[PDB]
């Protein structure tokens, strides 16, 4: 039950997927997953996959949500 | 993939 995500605000946001590789959990809607349904069969963290992702914005969302609580 | 989901509800 790590979650390490590229926000790097690694708190529960009520909404994670694991990786299928390092089975560390990122926040869905950091990587662009809004619901359930936009999940994909696999699964891979951008560190075991780098893959071409918003970090800015994974951040923006993120550090918004806790400026808020 | 695993989810997990947390749903927060009032009523
Ligand atoms: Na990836
Ligand atoms: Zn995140
Ligand atoms: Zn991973």
């Amino acid at each position: 039950g790590i979650i390490t995500c590229i926000c790097d605000l690694n708190d529960d946001d009520g909404f994670t997927i694991q990786c299928d590789h390092c089975n560390r959990w990122q926040h869905a809607i950091c990587y662009g997953i809004k619901d359930i349904g936009m999940a994909p069969d696999d699964y891979l963290c951008n560190s075991c996959d780098p893959r071409e992702v918003d970090i800015n914005l994974a951040r923006k969302i993120q550090q918004e949500r806790i400026n808020v609580k | 993939a695993r989810t997990k989901q947390t749903a927060r509800k009032s009523t």
